[PDB]
């Protein structure tokens, strides 16, 4: 732990095909708020489709590419990535998510919700 | 320099030269073949990783 770079292994994990064994060596870890981390660490909750982790592995730790990674979330079926892709890219700014929606996505729900907190007053409109 | 020894020279000389060279052996092949059946029982650690989660 202390006194390792952190930067200069996920490198050598990730190249292997096989970093997911650090799953739990990103456990205590992932304090460091390092980017290797969240970064493959996401796309580990990603493809294993973890939410409560995903979710709780950035509900603090805000080191990471907030864009492509909503990308290949929206490309997914099961919504519950749709769903936090849809917050990922709004994240604490409410004009992406509503501005982006369409027949799909569009939940009689969270879209009579997420509005409310908007400053855009016409978006209203 | 001398130089003149032999019987002390060639004698354990021997010893180390053979008893080592097939005391080296081992390892690596060994290293590959475990190395071998290990990595691809990995390689479905992750597949049924897969499998399950899916």
């Amino acid at each position: 732990s202390p006194r390792l770079d952190h930067t200069r292994a996920v490198n050598y994990f990730s190249k292997v095909k096989q970093l997911p064994l650090v799953k739990p060596y990103l456990r205590s870890v992932q304090n460091h708020n390092n980017k290797s981390v969240n970064e493959s660490l996401n796309n580990l909750f990603i493809t294993e489709e973890d939410y409560q982790a995903l979710r709780t592995s950035i509900d603090a730790y805000d080191n990471f590419d907030n864009i492509s990674l909503a990308q290949r979330l929206e490309k997914h079926e099961l919504i519950e990535f749709r769903r936090i892709a849809a917050y990922l890219f709004k994240g604490n700014n409410r004009w992406k998510q509503s501005v982006e929606l369409c027949k799909k996505d569009s939940l009689y729900k969270d879209a009579m919700q997420y509005a409310s907190e908007s400053k855009d007053t016409e978006l209203a409109e | 320099i001398a130089q003149a020894d032999r019987l002390t020279q060639e004698p354990e000389s021997i010893r180390k030269w053979r008893e080592e060279q097939r005391k080296r052996l081992q390892e690596l092949d060994a290293a590959s073949k475990v190395m071998e059946q290990e990595w691809r029982e990995k390689a479905k650690k992750d597949l049924e990783e897969w499998n399950q989660r899916q």
